[PDB]
């Protein structure tokens, strides 16, 4: 008698393979075939052959491991900060507040990095709602951070180039750029987004909505840049001025620059967009220049800042006064 | 000018000099009696309770 | 006749040193083996005024305990609620660069004064509801260094002209000048019964001044450098002094004679400030060191810290009561302990 | 030190009036500022506070909705604009001038006034006796009586006396019941508990003829007393 | 209550005050002059212009306060403390002192008092975070004495003509500049006289340059 | 295919996710192989 198989699919007393069987694509254009003694129990399936172009896993392994070496000790040292920041209560002027905002974005996204962890290709497939919702958050941490890179770089510009509206600045404008514009940004991300490409969770690409976010980021840079260009030129001024040693002039500017690099987010247009080995360079150095981003700006203006050593010196002779009697 | 200065200068040390002096422990004792006294009524020394204690 | 004079004084100097010696039966320390400690102190702040824009350099409390007169760089004279941290007062000067000030005990006027060499007398009780200036004490060639009421008519003041100076305030002149010191004059601190004061100098001498008088009782040349703060023990018969020399100097005045020098291993710093309890039992006095140490004034053992500023500090005062205790710096801010 | 006042007169009821109140010889524009009102048959009612800056406006619970009090500092002139007026609203208005912080003397100056005539939880003042005849020389014992207690916990008792000579603006006499207002000779004095209250006065001058306001000032609205007379 | 309430209001009425004065203490700049009497300093100001003395002057949006303590007969130790917030000291010299001496008329040059002034105030604490401006007076005086008094009587490290009135400026001012024990500082020199109209804008230059090396030095780039 | 320097999180994320996808979808072939050699 006739009856259906696993599948569903009635034989005679010659058919296709199935198209999926427990997720997997298989290739139909091959039959399968029913043995014979009244039908045996023996079903041909060495047809139904299962069908699964890679980059090489290693080295993504080896850029991920470096990834969550670099950011754990970023937080560890971003923690630090913070716990310092908060300790001293002398700690006032708008630039330390400027820098203070910068630290917390940095710990801000390196937990939302640590948060995006947990996740397999299913929650990628299925777009659920938390997980859109992690990525809408890790993109407006983003985007905030470059915002306050952006407050940072045009303070630091004004500094150097006008002392008058060095003094004409208040943290009453800083605040606002730095808290109020990313969040109509991020949310006409999300309703862009959401109306265009809803099918994956919202941390994947198909070959615009992107640019609506990432757009004014490069710019952000590339003013950065330009402010970066006329520091430096300023600098070589004063390095003309001050030691009249072009040995000197050049060790100060590299140094200086080198320094000016992280806090700025030039590092991102260092290295800027085939090639295999060139690409996978690429990847290990921004994962480089990532990961140690936080690290290096908070170790370079907490832990090497004269002002911040000298009131937790004071602070530490403090403590030990009072304790030690 | 340094002459005249020098004049008072002796004038001074004379009305100085001149003068009734007290036994040093006599005077010591007094202060301490004065701190006794006056300890109850030192709110620094004694510990206020937020009853009282117009910061509480 | 000059050496002749030179060596009389040194004669009257050395009889003076000599009966100094002849009363010292003993000191203060060999005594007080007989009396508990003062034990472990645990005040903590109480209030915080911030209301300062640049360096705080005086105050002054007044004798109801309320109210509170605070000095600082910004030209502010501000003055403060001690309860509610409500501002009282923000009174304009004239000349910012203000050092020193004081509270009338009426509560009707406030003085200040610096680098002007003018002491300038405010109305804090008028018709028209504002502070406007009432006098502008001009007689000195150097800064005004401190200045304290009498009443609303007398003003005792100390500045940088070697000179001592008793004012009258209704006629605007002086009443009296005191042209003992050879150095500026830094401090002066009131008895209780308005008759006597200490003052003390560049010159490492402590002098006591008879206001109606007008003649020096008393010279103490016991210091190894600039005497900075003054303040009067209760009794009226007691002061105590600090210096540069990190030691703080308890003085007695009908001894004639130091008391008890205070001292420590890891002070190196000098004193900017001294104020007295109420009872006199702890002596409150400020540091370069950032904090303000409670000493036990009979046993000369260390009692406590307060270590509430991140600057120099710059001004210590306790009220009539000693009910608080408040101190402040140049990071402009003040700081109330009990 | 001058208020002088306008924008008063007779109108008919329903209409609009704007009083103005120009300040002279004095920091105007750090004080807050009152609108007080007498009925003829009446003691002295209150209506309104502006506080120094605009920061914070009082009404009154009979005022709030119609009246509309305001002030321009540059010009020290205080404005009041008055509409949908009744009859109740006849009365001799007074511009008030005030400074309230610890130690301060509020209320040390009343304006001339001016004439407007027209064609529940709240703390009750209550003096029962309306007038005391009097001799020269003589001392004067005065009760006052509040709904509620006056003492907060700050320890002070929130209670003022006021003078209102004939034919005279109301004169302060003594404010919070221990500190004499500046002018006032020191035979006025007050005592009393948390709720009942006494004016004592001391070898009395002919001068002190007037009415005798007691007033509570522990929370807004503020409210008055009938009003004692010495004859 | 309502008392509390009002005196709270009015309190944040003074804060209010206290930000705007604070705003217009940002933009003012304190200016320290230091200098005696005779080198000149009446004449001084007077170019500038278009007890403490204070002596406010605009620029075209920038606010400079200039501090004359000169008057004051004082000793510095006890109160030069207060002037730690000061971005810049200036020094105003005159050249042409050479030929007089102190009011003790001894051996002992007005320029030894200059220089021993100048290490005094340079070895205070308190003006190790800010800058030295040095303004060099009288160089047409300097200019004529040259020619009446030799440059040989108070001058035995001089190496050069003894009528050379700009080897004279340089040596005095090496002289000055040699007196700074601290390589981190820099001292902004400018020579000046009687009709020189400029000395505001040196000014402006010198106080802009020391603002832009403090901020150099806390953004730790040099 | 561009990639850029401030979105090489999410580059990195989808390629891992790509990875385990495509090993996760090589073991249930295999689990499937066999299956299918069972049945």
């Amino acid at each position: 008698n006739t009856t259906l198989d696993q599948i569903g699919t009635c034989w005679p007393r010659e058919r296709p393979c199935p198209e999926y069987f427990n997720g997997v694509k298989y290739n139909t254009t091959r039959n399968a075939y029913r043995e014979c003694l009244t039908w045996a129990s023996k079903i041909n399936y060495s047809q139904c052959e299962p069908i699964l172009q890679r980059k090489y896993d290693l080295h993504y392994r080896i850029a991920l491991v470096v990834n969550y070496l670099g950011h754990c000790v970023s937080v560890a040292a971003l923690v630090a900060a913070f716990l310092l920041f908060l300790a001293l209560r002398s700690i006032r002027c708008l630039r330390n507040v400027i820098h203070w905002n910068l630290i917390t974005t940095f710990i801000l996204r390196n937990v939302m990095w640590f948060l995006l962890q947990l996740v397999d290709h299913e929650v990628h497939e299925s777009n659920e709602v938390w997980c859109r919702c992690i990525t809408t958050i890790f993109n407006y941490f983003v985007v905030t951070n470059f915002f306050w890179m952006f407050v940072e770089g045009c303070y630091l510009h004004t500094a150097i180039v006008m002392t008058y509206s060095t003094e004409r600045l208040r943290k009453c404008l800083f605040l606002f750029i730095g808290w109020c514009i990313p969040f109509p940004i991020i949310v006409a991300w999300a309703i862009g987004k959401l109306y265009y490409e809803n099918e994956q969770c919202w941390f994947g690409k198909e070959p615009l909505v992107d640019y609506i976010y990432q757009g004014p980021i490069i710019l952000v840079l590339l003013i950065n840049f330009v402010f970066l260009f006329n520091i430096v030129r300023i600098l070589m001024t004063k390095l003309r001025a001050s030691t009249t040693s072009e040995t000197i002039q050049y060790r100060k500017a590299v140094k200086a620059t080198l320094v000016l690099l992280p806090l700025l987010g030039i590092t991102y247009m260092l290295f800027f967009v085939e090639d295999d080995l060139s690409q996978i360079m690429f990847i290990y150095f921004n994962s480089f220049l990532q990961s140690f981003q936080g690290f290096f700006v908070s170790v370079f203006y907490c832990f090497f800042n004269g002002e911040v050593r000298s009131a937790v010196r004071k602070r530490w002779h403090r403590w030990q006064d009072h304790h030690s009697l | 000018a340094s002459i005249a200065q020098a004049r008072k200068l002796v004038e001074q040390l004379k009305m100085e000099a001149n003068i009734d002096r007290i036994k040093v422990s006599k005077a010591a004792a007094d202060l301490m009696a004065y701190c006794e006294a006056h300890a109850k009524e030192d709110p620094l020394l004694t510990p206020v309770p937020a009853s009282e204690n117009p910061f509480r | 006749e000059l050496d002749q004079l030179r060596q009389e004084a040194e004669q009257l100097k050395n009889q003076i040193r000599d009966a100094r010696k002849a009363c010292a039966d003993a000191t203060l320390s060999q005594i007080t083996n007989n009396i508990d400690p003062v034990g472990r102190i645990q005040m903590r702040t109480r209030r915080t005024l911030r209301g300062h824009l640049a360096k705080i350099y005086a105050m002054h409390w007044g004798t109801d305990s309320r109210l509170l007169v605070s000095a600082s760089q910004d030209g502010k004279l501000i003055i403060w609620d001690s309860y509610t941290t409500n501002k009282v007062h923000a009174i304009p000067l004239r000349s910012s660069w203000v050092m020193t000030c004081a509270y009338a005990p009426s509560g009707n006027y406030v003085a200040c004064g610096g680098l002007d060499n003018i002491c300038s007398i405010y109305n804090l009780k008028t018709r028209e509801g504002n502070v406007r200036v009432s006098r502008e004490l001009a007689g000195h060639t150097g800064y005004l260094s401190c200045c304290r009421f009498l009443d609303d008519n007398q003003i005792v003041t100390s500045s940088g002209d070697t000179t001592c100076a008793l004012w009258d305030i209704e006629t605007g002149q002086q009443t009296t000048t005191f042209t003992g010191h050879t150095g500026d004059v830094m401090s002066l601190s009131l008895a209780p019964d308005t008759r006597l004061f200490v003052s003390g100098a560049c010159d490492a001498s402590a002098k006591l001044w008879d206001v109606r008088e007008g003649m020096c009782r008393q010279t103490f040349t016991g210091h190894e450098s600039d005497i900075n703060a003054i303040c009067f023990f209760p009794n009226g018969n007691a002061f105590a002094t600090g210096s540069d020399d990190a030691t703080c100097r308890l003085f007695d005045l009908r001894a004639d004679q130091e008391l008890m020098t205070y001292s420590h291993d890891n002070i190196i710093c000098g004193i900017t400030s001294v104020s007295f309890s109420k009872s006199g039992r702890l002596l409150l006095a400020g540091y370069d060191d950032f904090n303000c140490n409670v000493w036990d004034a009979l046993k000369a053992d260390r009692a406590g810290v307060l270590a509430g500023h991140d600057n120099r500090v710059s001004c210590l005062g306790v009220t009539d009561d000693g009910m608080a205790v408040a101190t402040g710096s140049w990071d402009s801010f003040l700081k109330i302990w009990n | 030190v001058q208020l002088v006042e306008s924008g008063g007169g007779l109108v008919q009821p329903g209409g609009s009036r704007k009083l103005s109140c120009s300040a002279s010889g004095f920091a105007f524009s750090s004080f807050g500022m009152h609108w007080v009102r007498q009925a003829p048959e009446k003691g002295l009612e209150w209506v309104a506070y502006i506080s120094s800056g605009s920061g914070t406006i009082y009404y009154a619970d009979t005022v709030k909705g119609r009246f509309t009090i305001s002030r321009d500092d540059p010009k020290n002139t205080l404005f009041l604009q008055m509409t949908s007026l009744r009859s109740e609203d006849t009365a001799m208005y007074y511009c008030v001038r005030s400074i309230y912080y610890y130690g301060s003397s509020p209320f040390d100056f009343w304006g001339q006034g001016t004439t407007l005539t027209v064609s529940s939880a709240d703390i009750v003042m209550t003096q029962a006796t309306s007038s005391v005849p009097v001799t020269p020389g003589e001392s004067v014992s005065i009760s006052c009586r509040s709904s509620k207690s006056l003492l907060h916990s700050n320890g002070n008792t929130y209670l003022y006396w006021f003078l209102q000579r004939p034919g005279q603006s109301p004169q302060l006499l003594i404010y919070r019941m221990s500190n004499l207002a500046s002018g006032v000779p020191d035979r006025f004095s007050g005592s009393g508990s948390g709720t009942a209250f006494t004016l004592t006065i001391s070898r009395l001058e002919a001068e002190d003829v007037g009415v005798y306001y007691c007033m509570q000032h522990l929370e807004y609205p503020l409210t008055f007393g009938a009003g004692t007379k010495l004859e | 209550s309502a008392e509390d309430k009002a005196a709270v209001e009015r309190s944040k009425m003074i804060e209010k005050q206290l930000r705007r004065d604070k705003r217009d203490a940002r933009r003012e700049l304190k200016l320290l002059l230091l200098g005696t009497g005779e080198s000149g300093k009446s004449t001084f100001i007077k170019q500038m212009r278009i007890g403490i003395i204070e002596y406010p002057f605009d620029l075209e949006n920038i606010i400079f306060r200039m501090v004359d303590v000169g008057a004051q007969r004082s000793e510095r130790r006890k109160w030069i403390h207060c002037f730690e917030n000061v971005t810049s000291i200036m020094f105003l010299v005159a050249l042409s002192e050479y030929d007089q001496v102190l009011v003790e008329s001894d051996n002992e040059n007005r320029m030894e008092e200059s220089k021993a002034l100048f290490r005094t105030i340079i070895t205070y604490p308190w003006f190790q975070n800010s800058s030295v401006i040095l303004f060099l007076n009288k160089k047409d005086l300097l200019e004529d004495k040259i020619l009446y008094s030799h440059l040989v009587d108070y001058f035995p490290e001089f190496d050069g003509p003894q009528r050379d009135a700009q080897a004279a400026r340089e040596f005095i001012l090496k002289m000055f500049v040699d007196l700074n024990p601290d390589s981190d500082k820099i001292i902004y020199s400018h020579f000046t006289c009687s009709t020189d109209t400029e000395n505001i804008r040196f000014v402006f230059a010198a106080v802009k340059d020391t603002i832009l090396q403090l901020n150099l030095k806390e953004y730790n780039l040099v | 295919n561009p990639s850029l320097s401030i979105d090489l999180t999410f580059h990195l994320l989808r390629t891992l996710l790509e990875l385990a996808r495509t090993q996760s979808q090589r073991e249930r072939a295999e689990q499937n192989r066999i299956i299918f050699d069972s049945v």
